[PDB]
């Protein structure tokens, strides 16, 4: 007989059939899958009175373990399943209501924010419902369904009811981020801007995707703070860290101002101690709202590579020392410029100096690399200094060491990051990256948690999905899109402290990257490392750039420039092709297809709405929404294994049916030479930087060890071809 | 595993 209970609690004899249909349903156009395969699975697990959401859930998972290389159909069969016990969950029926009578219940509850129904007319919802697609769904793979279910759709995370299903989140999000438009375009831009998130070819972050529609406001997720040397600057830093952190946000820290261990007490400010105590301080504030004092919240500390504690600096990740040492829980970002890599080639040393004791040095650093060796060597000959000698091969493979060790020291190339660069150096330099290497934003000092003439870099951004587009003209339309979406939400979010909103309000910088390349790559045949894609890299990053600027300058046009304009290079006629390493003509030949000249003017004329556009990022989740390979990066393996509390998630690379050899995974390229060229390529149109990473298979090399000479000869080439930032190292396991 | 062991003469040639 086989008794079926149900969500009220009341038995039904089961009905295999009504079971079926839904399974032939859900493998319609699929290939390569056997419904009886999956039927065999789940019927055997059925008891007498099991719940029919218990029925969903075996069969979802029976679709899922069948997840393959050799039927990758699968991923849709179990996804499909999945939408349509989503759809039952949260509307009782599949087929969802209106979107006028959702969001008033929705609005009823204090699910979503109120302003939602003083926004819009009922009519209006009405015109919505009409571009609404409910049939989107369907497209979804099976791992992103988990990561829909699990982050963005709106639900009650302790009865674990779900409120929503994925197309009302999309049109709720472009119908609040264009709240404010004219009525005689505000629905029109609702509809495209709905298309270009449902389709995949914009994707957008987590904090934007779970919480624009409902009452909350926070939806920042990178602060750059930087800090003076004193107690005041310090107190203010560690208590912007507690208020950021609090609400989700990683923390990218420059403390290089604070002087070394030792120097003249000055003050009163007991700085005798120096610098890593005050680390330990900024660490317990990055962790001051994680679970047990370690996980969430994360934060990467900047110094310069010629400090006086350098050598104590380098391995405060170091797991072998006494506790009073290490600073173990934040990832540092190493500066260094052209006259530290200089030392290093002659066989010379590097001198390590205190800031506070070499008056402009510091700020020489970052603006101006002249003035910079004319102070260095004149200070390394001054003898009332106090100072320190160090071989430079030394200190180059002490931080080297430490990089592969970890992984997770970086390198900043400080003045790559104000030669090429939309702001003027004299005016607002870029000292310090973010959390993960990719913002590059100017900042100044706090004396107090409310000083209003102190400035923090926050970055709104996005990213453009380089395997749903056709061809690059598409970029167009979509720039419009992501530019003027993101700018409405500069507006939209709160700021907690005076001199976040500060910079974005002054510079309305934002970050726009891609995702998909690697699949872009393999279907258009090129590969990472021969040199084989330079060309295309070139042509496709200039299309990038130029519709995003174009973009920006017409919105200059119709709602003025960003108050600040007058600090980016952009304001003087100064464009990214001006800057570029030079060297990068050697590598690429392709030409500019696009008139620069003619948008030179424009620009030079009528401004631009933001200072920074592009920025290329790492990307877990939303890529895995679009089902397309992470950022920039090729694929670690066909398939990708993550464990979920209601089993392993597998998810297969895009049309790896078609493509499977024309994919080159990570660890097939031969070095990282082919990969550094493309990322040279990509920052000639960038604005800010790209987190690039460097890869070593161990089994490549002679007994197993990778050379210090080919760690400090691929930093080299980083340096040669414009590369601004370097993130994780990456060692193999086998 | 590292092999810490530099060529400063090798090194010297390249072009910045």
């Amino acid at each position: 007989n086989l008794l079926v209970t149900k969500r009220d609690g009341s038995t039904e004899r089961i009905n295999l059939d009504k079971i079926h249909r839904v399974l032939d349903w859900a493998a319609e156009g699929l290939h390569n899958v056997s419904i009886s395969q999956v039927e065999l699975r789940s019927h055997i697990q059925f008891y007498d009175g099991i719940k029919t959401s218990d029925i969903h859930e075996t069969i979802i998972k029976a679709a899922a373990d069948l997840i393959s290389r050799d039927a990758p159909d699968y991923q849709y069969l179990a996804a499909r399943l999945a939408i349509f016990h989503l759809r039952k969950k949260a509307y009782g029926q599949f087929e969802p209501p209106a979107l006028y009578d959702h969001v008033v219940k929705m609005v009823e509850m204090g699910k979503y924010d109120n302003h939602l129904l003083e926004d819009y007319t009922e009519e209006e919802f009405k015109q919505m419902d009409t571009f609404i697609d409910h049939d989107r769904d369907m497209t979804f793979s099976y791992a992103a369904v988990k990561q829909l279910e699990g982050k963005y759709l709106v639900q009650n995370r302790v009865t674990g009811e779900i409120y929503e299903s994925a197309q009302f989140l999309y049109i709720l999000v472009a119908a609040c981020l264009f709240s404010n438009y004219p009525r005689e375009t505000r629905l029109q831009y609702v509809k495209r801007f709905y298309d270009a998130v449902s389709t995949f070819k914009i994707s957008l972050p987590t904090p934007i995707m779970s919480g624009v529609r409902t009452p909350t406001r926070q939806f920042s997720s990178c602060v750059l703070i930087e800090c003076g040397d004193s107690l005041d600057s310090i107190n203010a830093t560690s208590s912007a860290i507690v208020k950021y952190v609090s609400q989700r946000a990683g923390i990218g820290i420059n403390a290089g101002r604070i002087r070394a261990l030792g120097s003249p007490i000055r003050g009163g400010e007991a700085f005798h101690t120096g610098c890593i105590p005050f680390y330990k301080h900024f660490q317990t504030a990055v962790k001051s709202c994680s679970q047990g004092g370690v996980r969430g919240g994360a934060a990467t500390l900047f110094y310069p590579m010629w400090h006086l504690e350098v050598e104590s600096l380098l391995v405060l990740k170091n797991n072998r020392g006494v506790e009073g040492n290490r600073v173990r829980h934040m990832d540092y970002g190493v500066q260094i410029n052209k006259l530290m890599y200089t030392r290093l080639l002659k066989g010379e040393d590097i001198t390590l100096f205190s800031p506070s004791d070499v008056p402009g040095l510091y700020d020489a650093f970052f603006a101006d690399q002249e003035e910079f060796e004319r102070l260095y060597t004149k200070y390394e000959k001054d003898d009332s200094i106090r100072k320190q000698r160090v071989k430079a091969v030394e200190l180059f493979s002490l931080m080297m060491q430490e990089r592969a060790s970890t992984g997770r020291i970086y390198i900043q190339n400080v003045d790559h990051c104000n030669t090429h660069s939309p702001f003027d150096p004299a005016i607002a330099p870029v000292r310090q990256s973010n959390l993960c290497l990719e913002i590059a934003l100017p900042t100044k000092p706090l004396n107090d948690v409310n000083d209003e003439n102190g400035e923090i870099a926050l970055c709104t951004l996005s990213a453009f999905n380089l395997g749903a587009i056709n061809n690059l003209d598409e970029l167009e339309e979509l720039a419009i899109l992501a530019v003027r979406a993101l700018d409405a939400l500069l507006d939209y979010q709160d700021y907690p402290i005076p001199a976040a909103k500060r910079g974005a309000m002054g510079r309305r910088t934002l970050g726009i990257g891609v995702i998909n390349f690697a699949y872009y790559l393999a279907k258009h045949g090129k590969r990472y490392s021969d040199g084989s894609a330079n060309n295309l890299t070139h042509k496709t990053f200039e299309a990038i750039q130029y519709y995003l600027l174009k973009a920006s300058n017409e919105l200059a046009k119709e709602q003025g420039a960003c108050p600040w304009f007058n600090e980016t290079t952009y304001a003087k006629g100064i464009l990214p092709i001006d800057t570029y390493k030079k060297d990068l003509d050697t590598i690429a030949n392709e030409p500019l297809h696009y008139d620069w000249e003619a948008l030179r003017e424009s620009i030079k004329t009528h401004g631009l709405r933001n200072s920074t556009l592009s920025a290329l990022m790492p990307s877990e989740t939303s890529s895995q929404i679009s089902n397309a390979t992470n950022g920039i990066e090729p694929p670690r393996g066909y398939v990708s294994i993550k464990a979920s509390k209601d089993g392993i998630l597998r998810q297969v690379v895009p049309d790896y049916e078609h493509l499977h050899d024309a994919y080159e995974l990570l660890w097939e390229m031969p070095g990282n030479d082919g990969y550094l060229q493309l990322v040279g390529i990509m920052q000639k149109f960038i604005d800010q930087s790209i987190s690039a990473n460097t890869n070593y298979d161990p089994s490549r090399f002679p007994s197993g060890k990778v050379p210090m000479q080919q760690l400090l000869k691929d930093l080299l080439t980083a340096y040669k071809f414009g590369v601004k930032t370097l993130f994780y190292q990456n060692t193999r396991d086998g | 595993q590292i092999d810490s062991e530099v060529d400063t003469d090798d090194l010297s040639n390249f072009q910045l």
